[PDB]
C-alpha cells in the first residue's frame, strides 16, 4: 500500500529506523516496575502493613517490615533492572552500528538509527543488513551476493540474492542523477518469504515494469553478507516493520501451577491471619472486662488512651494484632522463588546433552517461568514432519515414546500430513505397539455423517464401556474432527463432543492426520479444559505449530530445518525431539520437586515463627507484646533462614539425576502436582503447629525453676524468646538438613553457615550495638542464656521433640 | 561443547545419605541409651534440692498477714513462722514471687528509658516519652521514670531462726551479686559526674510511688542509684505472669554446719506492696540451687519420656525388621 522514492525525484505514514526490546527506559523504570511489583499479594499485603505501622500506634517498630520489604522489592529490581540493561546492550550493537548512506551523491556512514526509509546503502563484506533493503543493484557483474540466514531462519546456505535486472547496469554510479524509482510495496508481513514488489523507475520516457521483487531481492535485517565487495540496496521496511522486528510475539503463557498453588497458600494464610487476630481481640475485650486487667495501678493507662473511643480501640488493636502477626506471610518468597528460576534455568542450557554437533546449538531458554512445568506434563502434542520424522523417523524418536509412555502422558501426534504417510509411519514410530487395538474415525471408513454418531456410539456404549495404555489407540482426520467440535450445538441429549471427550481421556496414542493449523490450537484447547486441567505440553518445528505452542500450557520448540518460527515463540527450545527424554524426565522431575518444596517449607517456617508469637499473648495480658527482639523479626526471614532454601533448590536432586532418565517407569508419575496437594500441604501446617507449641510449651515449663543457672539469677522476657527463637531457628534449619538427600559442598556452607552466623550475630548484636538505639533490651540476653547448663539441655531436647514426626516418617518411609 | 564444569553439569560431588535399617534404626537406640541416663541424672538432682515456700499475701481471715491485708495504718508488721524439717547444705537463695503480676504487659514492658538508666547526662533531664504516665510530676521529670521503676517490690523480708531456748537468731542475709553481672556493671551506671550522688540527681523527682529517692536507696556508694540491685532485679521484667525475682542470698558458713539448720523459723514481712487488688498473692522462697538452677522437674521428666519412647519405638521397629 506505500511508495517509496529512492532519489527523491517525485512522479509520515512509516516509522523510523530503530528496534526495542527492552520493557523499560531509564526514565521510567522506577515507576513501571515497583508498579508490577506491588500488585501481587505479598508484595501489596506487606506495603497495606508498612503504612498502617507508621500512622497507627503498633506493637513492632516500622524496621521489621520496611526493611525486609525494601530489601526484597531492591533485589527483586537489581535482577529485573539488569536483566534488562541487556536488552539495551543487546540492541545498543544493533542499532548503533556503521552504515555508509548515500544523501545526495555524498557517501557518508551514519549510525544505523538514523537511518530513514527509501535511501541508498552501501554494505561492504561481512556487515549486517541495517535495514530490510531492496538490492536495486550490485556492484559486480549479474548482480549476485551470497547472504546466508544464520539468525533469521537458522539454515546456514549461502542463499542467492539477484539485484534488480533492469538496473544492473548502475553500478556505484552517483545515484542521484535522475534515479526516480516508484516501489510501490505492500504493507509489512511477517512471512519472511512471501513479499510482493513493484519497480516503477522512471527512465527519461518511461519505465514501470511491475517486478515483483521478492525473496530473491528482499534482503532481510540483521542477516550477514558474505563475500560481495560492495552491495547497493534501498530500505522499504526500517524496523519494527521489517520482518525480523516482525516475529517476536511476547505475550504471558507463563503461569505455572506451583505458581498459581502460591496464590492458595497466601489465600489460606490470610484467613489464618484473620483468625489469630480476630480471637485474641474477641479474648482480648473479654480478659479486659475485668475492672483490674486494665490498668491494675501498675501500668495504669495514660489520659490520652484512657479516653479513645472504645469503638475505635476495638479497631486499632484489630490492627495491632494484625500487624503483630504479619509474618506469617513469607516476605522473601517472591524474590527467592524468582532467583531461582532466573538462576535455575541455566542447567537446561548448560547441559552438553542438549547440544547437537550438526547445528552446532545447545538448548534455549525463553522464558524461566515454567521450569516446574516440564515436571508436571500430563500430555503431550507432537508434529510429525520435522520432530519424528526428519528431511523414516529421527534419531531416537521411537524409544522416546516409550519413555512418554512409561512416565504415564499420553502422546497425541497432531501432524499436518496424510494419514497413511503419517499412521503407516507411526507404526514405526512406536506410539502404537503391536497388540494395540486400533480404533479409526478416518474419512476411508467415515463417509456418512450420522454413521460416525453411531460409530461416537458403537464404539463407546457397546464397545469402550462393555469389555488401556498398551490397548487402545485413536485415529482421527482433519475432516471427521471438524464435525465433533465445529458443529456440536444441535442436539443436547447425548452431543457429538461431550462423547468424544470420554475416549480423548483414555486413549494414550492419538494420531490426527490433515489437521489445519487451527485445528491443532483447537485440540489443546479441548484438551486443555476437561475434567480439571491436563497439563499440555506441545513440541513442533515448523511455522504451523506455532499456535499450539502458544496455546499450551508449555511449548517446547525444535530447532529443526524448516526455520526458527516455532523455535522463537516458544518457551524452551532443544535441538532434537530425543531431548523431550532428559527435558521432562530429569529437568522437569528436578525443577519441579525444587520449587514445590521450596515454597512447602517458606510457609512452614512462618508459622513456627509465628505461633509462638501467638501463644504468648495468652500469658500477656493478650496486649500484643512481640516474644522476640526487633533484630529478630526482621533477620529471621532475610538473613537467618534465606540462604539454606535457595542453595536447595537449585543444587538438589532427591533422585540422582542419572537413574531419572533411566527410570521413568514411575518416577515422573509419583507427581502429579502431589508435592502441593492438600495431603502434603496439612502435614507442613500440622507439623509446624506442632512445632510451634513445642518451642512455646517446652520454654514455658521450663521457665518454673526460680533459676536455670547456679548461682541463682532469673531472666526475663527476652531470655524467654531467645530461647524459643534459638529453638526456631535450629528447628528449621535441622528440618532442611533431614530433607536434602544430595549434600554438595554448598549445602554445607549455607546451613551449617547459617546456624553459626545467628549465633555469631547475636554474640555481637548483644555487644556495642547502644549508640542509635533506645532498647538495649536485648544487651546480653544470648551471653547469658548459653552460660546456664540447663538451657542447653532444653534446647538440646525441644529440638528433638520437634524433629520427631519427621524422623518417625524416615524410618517408616525406608521400611517396607 | 558447553563448558563441561561439574557445577554447570549439575554433577557436582556430593554425599547422598543412603539411609538403611542399619543405620535408621540403631538411631531409636543411642539416644534412649543417652536421654534416660540424662533424664534420670536430673530428676535425681532436682529432687535433691530442698526448698520451701511460704505465701504470705493474707487473704486467710486466720493468717498473721490479714491485718495489712486491709489499707490500713502504713508500716505493717506480719510474722509467718515455717519449719525447715531437713537441714539446707549448701549456699542458700531467698526469692519472692508474685502471681497475677503482667510484668510483660506491652504498655509495661516499654515503659522504662533505657537511656536514662545507662547514665546518659542528656535523657537524665528529659526522660522518653515511652515512660509516659510516670514522665513527669510537678512540672520535673521522674529520675527513674517508668511504670517499671514506679511499681517495684518493696517490703523487707528477714528470717529469724529459733535457738534451743526461745530467742530468735538472726540470719544475715545479702544483697549483693544478685543482678548479672553485665547489667550492674554496664547496663546500668549512674549519672556522669559527682562526688555525692545527690548532687547528680538534681533536676529530678522520685517516683511517684517510691517514698525515698534513687539516691537514697542504699548507703555505700556501690549500690545507691540505677546501680542498686533490687532495683535492677526488678527491672528485668518477668517473661510471664507468675514469676520470682532473687531478694537475697544467704552465704554457706567455713564451718561443717548447714545454712539453715532445722528448726522453727520465723519470717517477719515489713508488709508494704498492695497486691490485694489485682488478685494476686506474694511468696517468700528458700531454696538450694544445682548445677541445672532450681527445683524443677520438667527436665527430668522430659528427658525421660522421651529417651524411654524412643527405646520403646526402636523396639517395636526392630521387632518389624528383624522378624519380617
Ligand atoms: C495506694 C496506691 O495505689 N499506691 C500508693 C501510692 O498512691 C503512693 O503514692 C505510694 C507512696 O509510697 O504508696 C503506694
Ligand atoms: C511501696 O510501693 C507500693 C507500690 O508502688 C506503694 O503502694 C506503697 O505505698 C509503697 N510503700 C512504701 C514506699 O513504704
Ligand atoms: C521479727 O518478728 C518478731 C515477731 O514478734 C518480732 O521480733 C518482729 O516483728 C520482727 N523483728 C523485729 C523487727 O524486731
Ligand atoms: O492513693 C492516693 C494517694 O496516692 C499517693 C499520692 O499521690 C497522694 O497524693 C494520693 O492521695
Ligand atoms: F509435521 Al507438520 F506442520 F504437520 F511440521
Ligand atoms: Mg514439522
Amino acid at each position: 500500500t506505500r511508495t517509496v522514492f529512492v532519489g527523491n525525484h517525485p512522479v509520515q505514514r512509516f516509522c523510523d529506523n530503530r528496534i526495542v526490546s527492552s520493557k523499560y527506559t531509564l526514565w521510567n523504570f522506577l515507576p513501571k516496575n515497583l508498579f508490577e511489583q506491588f500488585r501481587r499479594i505479598a508484595n501489596f499485603y506487606f506495603l497495606i502493613i508498612f503504612l498502617v505501622q507508621v500512622t497507627v500506634d503498633t506493637p513492632t517498630s516500622p524496621v521489621t517490615s520496611g526493611l525486609p520489604l525494601f530489601f526484597v522489592i531492591t533485589v527483586t529490581a537489581i535482577k529485573q533492572g539488569y536483566e534488562d540493561w541487556l536488552r539495551h546492550r543487546a540492541d545498543n550493537e544493533v542499532n548503533k552500528s556503521t552504515v555508509y548512506i548515500i544523501e545526495n551523491a555524498k557517501r557518508v556512514r551514519k549510525e544505523s538509527e538514523k537511518i530513514k526509509v527509501g535511501d541508498v546503502v552501501e554494505v561492504q563484506a561481512d556487515e549486517t543488513f541495517p535495514c530490510d533493503l531492496i538490492l536495486l543493484s550490485s556492484c559486480t557483474t549479474d548482480g549476485t551476493c551470497y547472504v546466508t540466514t544464520a539468525s533469521l531462519d537458522g539454515e546456514s546456505n549461502c542463499k542467492t540474492h539477484y539485484a534488480v535486472r533492469d538496473t544492473i547496469a548502475l553500478c556505484t554510479a552517483e545515484s542521484i542523477d535522475t534515479l526516480r524509482a516508484a516501489i510501490e510495496c505492500e504493507q509489512p508481513q511477517p512471512d519472511l518469504y512471501k513479499f510482493v514488489g513493484r519497480i516503477n523507475i522512471y527512465s527519461n520516457s518511461l519505465e514501470a515494469v511491475a517486478r515483483s521483487l521478492g525473496p530473491e531481492n528482499l534482503l532481510l535485517k540483521g542477516a550477514t553478507l558474505k563475500n560481495t565487495e560492495k552491495i547497493y540496496g534501498v530500505a522499504v521496511y526500517t524496523g519494527m516493520e521489517t520482518k525480523m522486528a516482525l516475529n517476536y510475539q511476547g505475550k504471558s503463557q507463563k503461569r505455572s501451577a506451583v505458581e498459581k498453588s502460591i496464590n492458595a497458600f497466601l489465600i489460606v494464610y490470610l484467613f489464618i491471619l484473620l483468625t489469630k487476630a480476630a480471637v485474641c481481640t474477641t479474648l482480648k475485650y473479654v480478659w479486659q472486662s475485668t475492672p483490674y486487667n486494665d490498668e491494675p495501678w501498675y501500668n495504669q493507662k495514660t489520659q490520652k488512651e484512657r479516653e479513645t473511643l472504645k469503638v475505635l480501640k476495638m479497631f486499632t488493636d484489630f490492627l495491632s494484632f494484625m500487624v503483630l502477626f504479619n509474618f506469617i506471610i513469607p516476605v522473601s518468597m517472591y524474590v527467592t522463588v524468582e532467583m531461582q528460576k532466573f538462576l535455575g534455568s541455566f542447567f537446561i542450557s548448560w547441559d552438553k546433552d542438549f547440544y547437537d554437533e550438526e547445528i552446532n546449538e545447545g538448548a534455549l531458554v525463553n522464558t524461566s517461568d515454567l521450569n516446574e512445568e516440564l515436571g508436571q506434563v500430563d500430555y503431550v502434542f507432537t508434529d510429525k514432519t520435522g520432530t519424528l520424522t526428519e528431511n523414516k523417523l529421527q534419531d531416537q524418536a521411537a524409544e522416546t515414546i516409550e519413555a512418554l509412555h512409561a512416565a504415564g502422558l499420553k502422546v497425541w501426534v497432531l501432524t499436518g500430513d496424510k494419514m497413511e504417510t503419517a499412521k503407516s509411519t507411526c507404526y514405526a514410530c512406536r506410539l502404537f505397539q503391536t497388540n494395540t487395538e486400533l480404533l479409526e474415525l478416518t474419512t476411508k471408513t467415515i463417509e456418512e455423517s450420522e454413521r460416525k454418531e453411531d460409530r461416537l456410539h458403537e464404539l463407546l456404549i457397546e464397545y469402550r464401556k462393555k469389555l488401556e495404555h498398551q490397548e487402545y489407540g485413536l485415529i482421527i482426520d482433519g475432516s471427521t474432527l471438524s464435525l465433533i467440535l465445529n458443529s456440536s450445538q444441535d442436539s443436547s441429549s447425548n452431543n457429538y463432543k461431550s462423547i468424544f471427550l470420554q475416549i480423548c481421556m483414555k486413549c494414550t496414542a492419538v494420531l490426527c492426520c490433515r489437521m489445519a493449523p487451527l485445528q491443532k490450537a483447537q485440540i489443546v484447547r479441548m484438551v486443555k479444559n476437561l475434567k480439571g486441567s491436563p497439563i499440555t505440553l506441545s513440541i513442533g518445528d515448523g511455522a504451523n505449530d506455532v499456535s499450539m505452542i502458544l496455546e499450551s500450557h508449555v511449548g517446547i520448540g525444535i530447532k529443526g530445518k524448516e526455520g526458527r518460527q516455532a523455535a522463537r515463540n516458544s518457551d524452551y527450545s532443544v535441538p532434537k525431539f530425543k531431548h523431550l527424554k532428559k527435558l521432562l524426565l530429569a529437568h522437569g522431575h528436578l525443577y519441579y520437586v525444587r520449587i514445590a518444596h521450596l515454597v512447602q517449607y517458606f510457609f512452614y517456617k512462618n508459622l513456627c515463627f509465628i505461633l509462638p508469637q501467638f501463644l504468648y499473648q495468652f500469658f500477656c495480658g493478650f496486649s500484643q507484646q512481640p516474644l522476640y527482639d526487633a533484630a529478630y523479626l526482621t533477620m529471621y526471614n532475610i538473613c537467618f533462614t534465606s540462604l539454606p532454601i535457595l542453595a536447595y533448590s537449585l543444587l538438589e536432586q532427591h533422585i540422582n539425576i542419572d537413574t531419572l532418565t533411566s527410570d521413568p517407569r514411575l518416577y515422573m508419575k509419583i507427581s502429579g502436582n502431589a508435592m502441593l496437594q492438600l495431603g502434603p500441604f496439612l502435614y507442613w501446617t500440622f507439623l509446624a503447629a506442632f512445632e510451634g507449641t513445642v518451642f512455646f510449651f517446652g520454654t514455658y515449663f521450663l521457665f518454673q525453676t526460680a533459676s536455670l543457672e547456679e548461682n541463682g539469677k532469673v531472666y526475663g522476657n527476652w531470655t524467654f524468646g531467645t530461647i524459643v527463637f534459638t529453638v526456631l531457628v535450629f528447628t528449621v534449619t535441622l528440618k532442611l538438613a533431614l530433607d536434602t538427600r544430595f549434600w554438595t559442598w554448598i549445602n554445607h556452607f549455607v546451613i551449617w553457615g547459617s546456624l553459626a552466623f545467628y549465633v555469631f550475630f547475636s554474640f555481637f548484636w548483644g555487644g556495642i550495638i547502644w549508640p542509635f538505639l533506645k532498647q538495649q533490651r536485648m544487651y546480653f540476653v544470648f551471653a547469658q542464656m548459653l552460660s546456664s547448663v540447663s538451657t542447653w539441655l532444653a534446647i538440646i531436647l525441644l529440638i528433638f521433640i520437634s524433629l520427631f514426626p519427621e524422623i518417625l516418617l524416615i524410618v517408616l518411609k525406608n521400611v517396607r | 561443547r558447553p563448558d563441561n564444569t561439574a557445577f554447570k553439569q549439575q554433577r557436582l560431588p556430593a554425599w547422598q545419605p543412603i539411609l538403611t535399617a542399619g543405620t535408621v534404626l540403631p538411631i531409636f537406640f543411642i539416644i534412649g541409651l543417652i536421654f534416660i541416663p540424662i533424664g534420670i541424672g536430673i530428676f535425681v538432682t532436682s529432687n535433691n534440692i530442698r526448698e520451701i515456700e511460704i505465701d504470705y499475701t493474707g487473704t486467710e481471715p486466720s493468717s498473721p498477714c490479714n491485718k495489712c491485708l486491709s489499707p490500713d495504718v502504713t508500716p505493717c508488721f506480719c510474722t509467718i513462722n515455717f519449719t525447715l524439717e531437713k537441714s539446707f547444705e549448701g549456699n542458700v537463695f531467698m526469692y519472692y514471687g508474685l502471681s497475677n503480676f503482667y510484668q510483660n504487659h506491652r504498655r509495661y514492658v516499654k515503659s522504662r528509658d533505657d537511656s536514662q538508666l545507662n547514665g546518659d547526662s542528656s535523657a537524665l533531664l528529659n526522660p522518653s516519652k515511652e515512660c509516659e504516665p510516670y514522665r513527669r510530676n510537678e512540672d520535673k521529670p521522674i529520675a527513674p521514670c517508668g511504670a517499671i521503676m514506679n511499681s517495684m517490690f518493696n517490703d523487707t523480708l528477714e528470717l529469724f531462726l529459733i535457738g534451743q531456748d526461745s530467742y530468735p537468731i538472726p540470719i544475715a542475709l545479702k544483697k549483693k551479686g544478685i543482678a548479672w553481672w553485665t547489667d550492674k556493671n554496664v547496663k546500668f551506671r549512674n549519672p556522669p559526674g559527682g562526688d555525692n550522688l545527690e548532687e547528680r540527681f538534681k533536676g529530678t523527682t522520685k517516683p511517684v510511688n517510691w517514698l525515698k529517692p534513687v539516691y537514697m536507696l542504699d548507703s555505700d556508694p556501690d549500690n545507691n542509684g540505677f546501680i542498686n540491685e533490687d532495683f535492677i532485679v526488678w527491672m528485668r521484667t518477668a517473661a510471664l505472669p507468675t514469676f520470682r525475682k532473687l531478694y537475697r542470698l544467704i552465704e554457706r558458713k567455713s564451718d561443717l554446719h548447714p545454712t539453715l539448720p532445722a528448726g522453727r523459723y520465723w519470717l517477719n514481712v515489713t508488709y508494704n506492696y498492695p497486691v490485694h487488688y489485682f488478685d494476686g498473692r506474694k511468696r517468700m522462697i528458700l531454696s538450694t540451687i544445682s548445677w541445672m538452677g532450681g527445683k524443677n522437674p520438667f527436665l527430668g521428666i522430659a528427658y525421660i519420656a522421651v529417651g524411654s519412647i524412643s527405646f520403646l519405638l526402636g523396639v517395636v521397629l526392630l521387632v518389624i525388621n528383624h522378624k519380617y
